[PDB]
Protein backbone atom coordinates (compact mmCIF):
# COMPACT_ATOMS: atom_id res chain seq x y z
CA UNK A 1 0.00 0.00 0.00
CA UNK A 2 1.27 3.89 -0.65
CA UNK A 3 2.37 4.95 2.32
CA UNK A 4 1.34 9.16 3.06
CA UNK A 5 3.25 10.84 5.37
CA UNK A 6 2.76 14.08 6.76
CA UNK A 7 4.44 16.84 8.51
CA UNK A 8 4.94 18.42 11.18
CA UNK A 9 2.85 16.47 13.31
CA UNK A 10 1.74 19.64 15.14
CA UNK A 11 1.44 23.09 13.50
CA UNK A 12 0.88 26.31 15.75
CA UNK A 13 0.54 29.74 13.65
CA UNK A 14 -1.16 33.12 14.75
CA UNK A 15 -4.47 34.49 12.61
CA UNK A 16 -3.84 36.33 9.84
CA UNK A 17 -0.60 34.07 8.88
CA UNK A 18 -0.19 31.44 5.89
CA UNK A 19 -0.03 27.87 6.85
CA UNK A 20 1.07 24.61 4.87
CA UNK A 21 0.30 21.37 5.37
CA UNK A 22 2.66 18.60 3.72
CA UNK A 23 1.97 15.10 2.57
CA UNK A 24 4.39 13.07 0.51
CA UNK A 25 3.81 9.63 -0.51
CA UNK A 26 6.00 6.79 -0.84
CA UNK A 27 5.84 6.58 -4.78
CA UNK A 28 4.41 8.85 -7.32
CA UNK A 29 0.13 9.26 -7.38
CA UNK A 30 0.14 11.89 -10.28
CA UNK A 31 -2.13 14.37 -8.50
CA UNK A 32 -4.28 11.44 -6.96
CA UNK A 33 -4.67 13.18 -3.58
CA UNK A 34 -7.37 14.24 -1.50
CA UNK A 35 -7.63 16.59 1.92
CA UNK A 36 -9.85 16.45 4.81
CA UNK A 37 -10.30 18.60 7.81
CA UNK A 38 -11.41 17.11 11.28
CA UNK A 39 -13.06 18.72 14.01
CA UNK A 40 -13.35 18.42 17.73
CA UNK A 41 -16.27 15.42 18.01
CA UNK A 42 -16.90 16.01 14.27
CA UNK A 43 -16.61 13.73 10.98
CA UNK A 44 -14.04 14.41 8.26
CA UNK A 45 -14.65 17.63 5.98
CA UNK A 46 -13.43 17.10 2.65
CA UNK A 47 -11.34 20.64 1.59
CA UNK A 48 -9.62 19.51 -1.78
CA UNK A 49 -9.78 16.76 -4.55
CA UNK A 50 -7.12 16.23 -6.46
CA UNK A 51 -4.54 18.07 -5.48
CA UNK A 52 -5.99 21.47 -6.45
CA UNK A 53 -9.50 20.96 -7.21
CA UNK A 54 -12.11 23.13 -5.08
CA UNK A 55 -14.90 21.70 -3.38
CA UNK A 56 -18.44 23.36 -2.60
CA UNK A 57 -18.90 25.66 0.11
CA UNK A 58 -15.51 25.82 1.55
CA UNK A 59 -13.90 29.11 2.07
CA UNK A 60 -11.90 30.61 -0.71
CA UNK A 61 -8.80 30.61 1.72
CA UNK A 62 -7.91 26.82 1.01
CA UNK A 63 -6.02 25.92 -1.69
CA UNK A 64 -4.16 22.71 -2.63
CA UNK A 65 -1.00 22.01 -5.23
CA UNK A 66 1.47 18.93 -5.43
CA UNK A 67 2.07 16.40 -8.10
CA UNK A 68 3.69 13.14 -8.14
CA UNK A 69 4.97 12.46 -4.41
CA UNK A 70 5.24 16.12 -2.58
CA UNK A 71 2.02 17.79 -1.90
CA UNK A 72 0.78 20.87 0.64
CA UNK A 73 -2.55 22.38 1.25
CA UNK A 74 -2.74 25.89 1.97
CA UNK A 75 -4.60 28.71 4.34
CA UNK A 76 -3.51 31.95 3.42
CA UNK A 77 -4.92 33.88 6.27
CA UNK A 78 -5.70 31.21 9.34
CA UNK A 79 -8.54 31.42 11.27
CA UNK A 80 -10.11 30.87 14.45
CA UNK A 81 -12.56 28.04 13.88
CA UNK A 82 -10.05 26.73 11.45
CA UNK A 83 -8.80 24.34 14.43
CA UNK A 84 -8.63 21.26 13.30
CA UNK A 85 -6.55 18.37 12.49
CA UNK A 86 -6.10 17.74 8.46
CA UNK A 87 -5.58 14.69 6.63
CA UNK A 88 -4.44 13.53 3.11
CA UNK A 89 -5.97 10.74 1.04
CA UNK A 90 -4.34 8.65 -1.88
CA UNK A 91 -6.36 7.11 -4.44
CA UNK A 92 -3.87 6.53 -7.26
CA UNK A 93 -3.72 2.99 -6.06
CA UNK A 94 -6.06 0.78 -4.35
CA UNK A 95 -6.46 0.53 -1.72
CA UNK A 96 -7.16 4.69 -1.11
CA UNK A 97 -5.13 4.96 2.21
CA UNK A 98 -5.25 8.33 4.50
CA UNK A 99 -2.42 10.32 6.26
CA UNK A 100 -1.62 10.26 10.02
CA UNK A 101 -2.82 13.67 10.17
CA UNK A 102 -1.08 16.89 11.29
CA UNK A 103 -2.61 19.87 14.30
CA UNK A 104 -2.96 23.20 13.42
CA UNK A 105 -3.28 25.08 17.01
CA UNK A 106 -3.43 28.65 16.79
CA UNK A 107 -1.08 31.67 19.06
CA UNK A 108 -3.06 33.99 20.80
CA UNK A 109 -2.45 36.36 23.74
CA UNK A 110 -2.02 35.31 27.45
CA UNK A 111 -5.10 34.93 28.96
CA UNK A 112 -5.62 34.06 32.98
CA UNK A 113 -8.29 31.75 33.62
CA UNK A 114 -11.25 32.20 35.93
CA UNK A 115 -11.11 29.96 38.83
CA UNK A 116 -14.24 27.95 40.45
CA UNK A 117 -14.87 25.93 42.99
CA UNK A 118 -17.73 23.27 43.37
CA UNK A 119 -18.10 21.19 46.62
CA UNK A 120 -19.66 17.77 46.20
CA UNK A 121 -23.36 17.50 46.16
CA UNK A 122 -25.29 16.38 48.70
CA UNK A 123 -26.99 13.63 46.39
CA UNK A 124 -23.18 12.63 45.76
CA UNK A 125 -22.46 12.38 49.71
CA UNK A 126 -25.26 9.75 49.63
CA UNK A 127 -23.52 7.20 47.46
CA UNK A 128 -20.46 7.58 49.48
CA UNK A 129 -18.20 9.46 47.31
CA UNK A 130 -17.16 12.62 47.36
CA UNK A 131 -16.24 14.66 44.12
CA UNK A 132 -14.46 18.01 44.53
CA UNK A 133 -13.77 19.20 41.38
CA UNK A 134 -11.81 22.99 40.25
CA UNK A 135 -12.73 24.42 37.09
CA UNK A 136 -9.86 26.87 35.09
CA UNK A 137 -12.00 28.69 32.58
CA UNK A 138 -10.77 29.99 29.07
CA UNK A 139 -7.17 30.71 29.67
CA UNK A 140 -3.75 30.39 27.27
CA UNK A 141 -1.63 29.24 26.89
CA UNK A 142 -2.82 25.64 27.93
CA UNK A 143 0.00 25.16 30.94
CA UNK A 144 -1.05 25.47 34.04
CA UNK A 145 -0.71 23.75 37.43
CA UNK A 146 -3.50 22.86 40.23
CA UNK A 147 -2.57 21.93 43.76
CA UNK A 148 -4.92 20.54 45.96
CA UNK A 149 -5.04 21.01 49.60
CA UNK A 150 -7.07 19.50 52.88
CA UNK A 151 -6.51 20.91 55.41
CA UNK A 152 -3.10 21.95 54.53
CA UNK A 153 -2.36 18.50 53.34
CA UNK A 154 -1.19 18.29 50.06
CA UNK A 155 -3.11 16.34 48.09
CA UNK A 156 -1.43 13.80 45.62
CA UNK A 157 -2.80 10.68 43.03
CA UNK A 158 -6.44 11.29 43.84
CA UNK A 159 -7.07 14.02 41.26
CA UNK A 160 -7.70 13.78 37.61
CA UNK A 161 -7.54 16.68 35.13
CA UNK A 162 -9.28 16.98 31.69
CA UNK A 163 -8.30 19.71 29.41
CA UNK A 164 -10.91 20.99 26.40
CA UNK A 165 -9.58 21.67 22.83
CA UNK A 166 -9.11 24.63 21.63
CA UNK A 167 -11.90 27.11 21.67
CA UNK A 168 -13.20 27.77 17.92
CA UNK A 169 -13.94 31.21 18.48
CA UNK A 170 -11.49 32.46 21.16
CA UNK A 171 -8.88 29.95 21.09
CA UNK A 172 -8.75 29.70 24.91
CA UNK A 173 -8.52 26.47 26.58
CA UNK A 174 -10.45 25.41 29.90
CA UNK A 175 -9.84 22.38 32.62
CA UNK A 176 -11.32 20.77 35.18
CA UNK A 177 -9.53 19.42 38.11
CA UNK A 178 -11.54 16.51 40.24
CA UNK A 179 -10.30 15.68 43.44
CA UNK A 180 -12.45 12.23 44.83
CA UNK A 181 -12.14 11.26 48.34
CA UNK A 182 -14.17 8.42 50.19
CA UNK A 183 -17.55 10.54 52.06
CA UNK A 184 -15.71 9.14 55.82
CA UNK A 185 -12.79 11.04 54.56
CA UNK A 186 -14.31 14.32 53.18
CA UNK A 187 -16.05 14.35 56.52
CA UNK A 188 -13.06 13.98 58.64
CA UNK A 189 -12.13 17.28 56.72
CA UNK A 190 -13.03 20.94 56.76
CA UNK A 191 -11.00 23.34 54.18
CA UNK A 192 -10.93 22.56 50.48
CA UNK A 193 -8.51 24.49 48.69
CA UNK A 194 -7.33 24.31 45.07
CA UNK A 195 -4.60 26.42 44.17
CA UNK A 196 -3.52 27.51 40.36
CA UNK A 197 -0.46 28.44 38.96
CA UNK A 198 -0.79 30.49 35.46
CA UNK A 199 1.16 32.35 33.37
CA UNK A 200 -1.16 35.07 33.26
CA UNK A 201 -1.08 35.43 37.03
CA UNK A 202 1.37 37.63 38.84
CA UNK A 203 0.82 35.29 41.81
CA UNK A 204 -1.39 31.46 42.32
CA UNK A 205 -4.72 32.04 42.88
CA UNK A 206 -6.94 29.57 45.49
CA UNK A 207 -10.45 28.97 45.41
CA UNK A 208 -11.69 27.25 48.73
CA UNK A 209 -14.43 26.56 50.81
CA UNK A 210 -14.97 24.86 54.47
CA UNK A 211 -17.21 21.68 54.42
CA UNK A 212 -21.13 23.02 55.30
CA UNK A 213 -19.91 26.59 54.57
CA UNK B 1 -29.45 17.38 1.10
CA UNK B 2 -27.34 14.65 0.75
CA UNK B 3 -27.31 12.58 5.15
CA UNK B 4 -26.22 9.80 5.95
CA UNK B 5 -27.51 8.28 9.34
CA UNK B 6 -25.67 5.64 11.24
CA UNK B 7 -27.33 3.93 14.51
CA UNK B 8 -25.79 4.48 18.01
CA UNK B 9 -23.05 3.71 20.03
CA UNK B 10 -22.23 0.38 21.79
CA UNK B 11 -20.53 -2.42 23.33
CA UNK B 12 -19.17 -5.81 21.80
CA UNK B 13 -17.77 -8.58 23.57
CA UNK B 14 -14.13 -9.82 22.30
CA UNK B 15 -14.66 -12.59 19.87
CA UNK B 16 -17.68 -11.00 19.02
CA UNK B 17 -19.33 -9.61 16.35
CA UNK B 18 -20.13 -5.61 15.06
CA UNK B 19 -23.61 -4.60 12.98
CA UNK B 20 -24.13 -0.68 12.37
CA UNK B 21 -26.90 0.72 9.99
CA UNK B 22 -26.86 3.41 7.73
CA UNK B 23 -29.60 5.20 6.78
CA UNK B 24 -29.35 7.76 3.86
CA UNK B 25 -30.97 10.26 2.50
CA UNK B 26 -31.05 13.33 -0.19
CA UNK B 27 -30.15 10.16 -3.15
CA UNK B 28 -30.60 6.80 -4.16
CA UNK B 29 -28.55 3.46 -3.11
CA UNK B 30 -29.08 2.46 -6.68
CA UNK B 31 -27.33 5.48 -8.19
CA UNK B 32 -24.40 5.75 -5.33
CA UNK B 33 -21.73 3.43 -3.49
CA UNK B 34 -21.70 3.38 0.33
CA UNK B 35 -18.29 3.48 1.56
CA UNK B 36 -17.56 2.04 5.01
CA UNK B 37 -13.77 3.61 7.33
CA UNK B 38 -13.26 3.80 10.34
CA UNK B 39 -10.81 5.69 13.17
CA UNK B 40 -8.90 4.09 15.44
CA UNK B 41 -5.70 4.97 18.07
CA UNK B 42 -3.90 2.06 16.72
CA UNK B 43 -3.91 2.79 13.00
CA UNK B 44 -5.90 6.40 12.44
CA UNK B 45 -8.24 6.67 9.36
CA UNK B 46 -8.65 2.93 7.38
CA UNK B 47 -10.46 2.35 4.15
CA UNK B 48 -12.75 -1.16 5.00
CA UNK B 49 -14.87 -1.34 1.95
CA UNK B 50 -17.54 -0.66 -0.04
CA UNK B 51 -21.14 -1.95 -1.55
CA UNK B 52 -22.09 -0.12 -4.65
CA UNK B 53 -24.80 0.72 -6.57
CA UNK B 54 -25.27 -2.78 -8.17
CA UNK B 55 -24.68 -5.00 -5.24
CA UNK B 56 -20.76 -5.54 -5.42
CA UNK B 57 -18.65 -5.36 -2.84
CA UNK B 58 -14.85 -4.59 -2.20
CA UNK B 59 -13.16 -5.35 0.76
CA UNK B 60 -9.57 -3.95 2.23
CA UNK B 61 -7.11 -6.69 2.22
CA UNK B 62 -6.90 -7.15 5.89
CA UNK B 63 -11.13 -7.74 6.72
CA UNK B 64 -12.24 -9.57 3.36
CA UNK B 65 -12.91 -12.91 5.73
CA UNK B 66 -14.79 -11.15 8.81
CA UNK B 67 -16.55 -8.37 7.16
CA UNK B 68 -20.11 -7.93 5.13
CA UNK B 69 -21.62 -5.57 3.54
CA UNK B 70 -25.70 -5.62 2.40
CA UNK B 71 -27.84 -2.97 1.85
CA UNK B 72 -32.02 -2.22 1.43
CA UNK B 73 -32.63 -0.23 -1.63
CA UNK B 74 -36.03 0.54 -0.85
CA UNK B 75 -35.44 1.31 2.80
CA UNK B 76 -31.99 3.06 1.64
CA UNK B 77 -30.37 1.50 4.69
CA UNK B 78 -26.49 0.03 4.29
CA UNK B 79 -25.63 -3.19 6.71
CA UNK B 80 -21.69 -3.01 8.10
CA UNK B 81 -21.44 -6.30 9.84
CA UNK B 82 -17.86 -7.56 11.24
CA UNK B 83 -16.69 -10.95 13.06
CA UNK B 84 -14.13 -11.73 15.48
CA UNK B 85 -13.68 -8.53 17.38
CA UNK B 86 -10.53 -7.51 19.09
CA UNK B 87 -9.22 -5.29 21.57
CA UNK B 88 -7.54 -3.18 18.64
CA UNK B 89 -11.03 -2.86 16.66
CA UNK B 90 -12.21 -0.43 18.89
CA UNK B 91 -12.33 2.93 16.76
CA UNK B 92 -15.06 5.12 15.45
CA UNK B 93 -17.10 3.61 12.09
CA UNK B 94 -18.32 5.87 9.34
CA UNK B 95 -20.10 5.25 6.39
CA UNK B 96 -19.68 7.58 4.20
CA UNK B 97 -20.41 8.51 0.29
CA UNK B 98 -18.08 10.17 -2.56
CA UNK B 99 -19.05 12.88 -4.82
CA UNK B 100 -19.42 10.82 -8.05
CA UNK B 101 -20.66 7.10 -8.29
CA UNK B 102 -17.41 5.76 -8.63
CA UNK B 103 -14.91 7.65 -6.70
CA UNK B 104 -13.24 7.53 -3.26
CA UNK B 105 -13.57 11.32 -2.58
CA UNK B 106 -15.41 11.13 -0.04
CA UNK B 107 -18.32 14.39 0.32
CA UNK B 108 -20.32 13.02 2.88
CA UNK B 109 -19.84 11.48 6.51
CA UNK B 110 -22.48 9.69 8.96
CA UNK B 111 -21.80 11.16 12.34
CA UNK B 112 -19.34 8.05 13.23
CA UNK B 113 -20.32 4.94 15.48
CA UNK B 114 -17.85 4.85 18.15
CA UNK B 115 -17.71 0.93 18.80
CA UNK B 116 -15.95 -0.55 22.02
CA UNK B 117 -14.64 -3.80 22.15
CA UNK B 118 -14.59 -5.10 25.63
CA UNK B 119 -15.64 -7.73 28.24
CA UNK B 120 -17.24 -5.79 30.65
CA UNK B 121 -20.25 -4.39 31.31
CA UNK B 122 -22.48 -1.56 30.15
CA UNK B 123 -23.14 0.81 33.03
CA UNK B 124 -25.29 4.20 32.53
CA UNK B 125 -23.84 7.61 34.65
CA UNK B 126 -25.07 9.43 37.93
CA UNK B 127 -25.56 12.90 37.21
CA UNK B 128 -24.39 15.28 39.86
CA UNK B 129 -25.47 19.22 39.92
CA UNK B 130 -21.89 21.75 40.41
CA UNK B 131 -23.63 24.17 41.42
CA UNK B 132 -23.01 27.70 41.57
CA UNK B 133 -22.51 29.65 44.39
CA UNK B 134 -17.69 40.16 38.17
CA UNK B 135 -21.54 38.96 38.07
CA UNK B 136 -20.54 35.75 35.51
CA UNK B 137 -21.45 32.67 37.37
CA UNK B 138 -19.89 29.47 36.55
CA UNK B 139 -22.20 25.73 37.23
CA UNK B 140 -22.24 22.62 35.54
CA UNK B 141 -23.09 18.99 35.89
CA UNK B 142 -20.57 15.84 36.77
CA UNK B 143 -21.81 12.83 34.58
CA UNK B 144 -19.69 9.87 36.78
CA UNK B 145 -19.47 5.98 36.90
CA UNK B 146 -20.68 4.97 33.21
CA UNK B 147 -19.57 2.86 30.56
CA UNK B 148 -18.50 3.04 27.60
CA UNK B 149 -17.78 6.09 26.05
CA UNK B 150 -19.69 8.19 24.67
CA UNK B 151 -22.28 10.61 26.71
CA UNK B 152 -23.63 13.76 25.02
CA UNK B 153 -24.54 16.24 27.17
CA UNK B 154 -26.47 19.11 25.79
CA UNK B 155 -27.91 22.77 28.16
CA UNK B 156 -31.92 23.54 28.21
CA UNK B 157 -32.37 21.31 25.21
CA UNK B 158 -30.01 22.53 23.14
CA UNK B 159 -30.62 26.39 23.58
CA UNK B 160 -28.13 27.10 25.68
CA UNK B 161 -24.30 26.70 23.91
CA UNK B 162 -22.56 30.29 24.92
CA UNK B 163 -20.09 29.33 27.19
CA UNK B 164 -20.58 25.70 27.15
CA UNK B 165 -17.36 22.94 27.93
CA UNK B 166 -17.92 19.27 28.04
CA UNK B 167 -14.87 18.15 29.13
CA UNK B 168 -13.32 14.96 27.77
CA UNK B 169 -14.20 11.93 29.55
CA UNK B 170 -11.47 9.98 31.70
CA UNK B 171 -11.27 6.94 32.93
CA UNK B 172 -11.19 6.50 36.40
CA UNK B 173 -9.37 3.50 38.47
CA UNK B 174 -12.79 1.51 38.51
CA UNK B 175 -12.42 1.34 35.20
CA UNK B 176 -15.77 3.59 34.61
CA UNK B 177 -15.80 6.82 33.03
CA UNK B 178 -16.62 10.06 34.26
CA UNK B 179 -16.77 13.98 33.02
CA UNK B 180 -17.87 17.56 33.28
CA UNK B 181 -19.92 19.70 31.49
CA UNK B 182 -19.61 23.48 32.59
CA UNK B 183 -20.81 26.30 31.38
CA UNK B 184 -20.62 29.91 32.67
CA UNK B 185 -23.87 32.31 32.81
CA UNK B 186 -24.84 35.92 34.09
CA UNK B 187 -25.38 35.80 38.09
CA UNK B 188 -28.56 37.94 37.71
CA UNK B 189 -30.23 35.31 35.70
CA UNK B 190 -29.57 32.13 38.05
CA UNK B 191 -32.79 33.25 39.76
CA UNK B 192 -35.34 33.83 36.73
CA UNK B 193 -33.82 31.06 33.95
CA UNK B 194 -33.58 27.39 34.79
CA UNK B 195 -30.33 25.46 33.91
CA UNK B 196 -30.98 21.87 32.83
CA UNK B 197 -27.82 19.55 31.50
CA UNK B 198 -29.41 17.01 29.55
CA UNK B 199 -27.32 13.91 29.47
CA UNK B 200 -28.14 10.37 27.24
CA UNK B 201 -25.76 7.36 28.29
CA UNK B 202 -27.27 5.45 24.44
CA UNK B 203 -24.77 2.58 25.20
CA UNK B 204 -27.52 1.86 28.16
CA UNK B 205 -29.89 4.20 27.34
CA UNK B 206 -29.83 6.47 30.34
CA UNK B 207 -31.42 9.31 29.95
CA UNK B 208 -30.98 11.96 32.47
CA UNK B 209 -32.13 16.13 33.28
CA UNK B 210 -30.61 17.40 35.68
CA UNK B 211 -31.62 20.68 36.87
CA UNK B 212 -28.61 22.86 38.60
CA UNK B 213 -29.24 25.41 41.06
CA UNK B 214 -27.83 27.57 43.71
CA UNK B 215 -27.21 25.67 46.68
CA UNK C 1 0.47 12.11 17.86
CA UNK C 2 -2.03 9.48 18.42
CA UNK C 3 -5.73 9.88 18.05
CA UNK C 4 -7.70 9.76 20.45
CA UNK C 5 -11.32 8.55 20.26
CA UNK C 6 -12.73 10.77 23.26
CA UNK C 7 -11.92 13.59 21.37
CA UNK C 8 -11.62 12.91 18.03
CA UNK C 9 -8.57 14.89 17.83
CA UNK C 10 -5.43 14.16 17.88
CA UNK C 11 -3.14 14.11 21.06
CA UNK C 12 0.39 13.49 21.37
Amino acid sequence: DILLTQSPVILSVSPGERVSFSCRASQSIGTNIHWYQQRTNGSPRLLIKYASESISGIPSRFSGSGSGTDFTLSINSVESEDIADYYCQQNNNWPTTFGAGTKLELKRTVAAPSVFIFPPSDEQLKSGTASVVCLLNNFYPREAKVQWKVDNALQSGNSQESVTEQDSKDSTYSLSSTLTLSKADYEKHKVYACEVTHQGLSSPVTKSFNRGA
Amino acid sequence: QVQLKQSGPGLVQPSQSLSITCTVSGFSLTNYGVHWVRQSPGKGLEWLGVIWSGGNTDYNTPFTSRLSINKDNSKSQVFFKMNSLQSNDTAIYYCARALTYYDYEFAYWGQGTLVTVSAASTKGPSVFPLAPSGGTAALGCLVKDYFPEPVTVSWNSGALTSGVHTFPAVLQSSGLYSLSSVVTVPSSSLGTQTYICNVNHKPSNTKVDKRVEPK
Amino acid sequence: GQYDLSTRRLKG
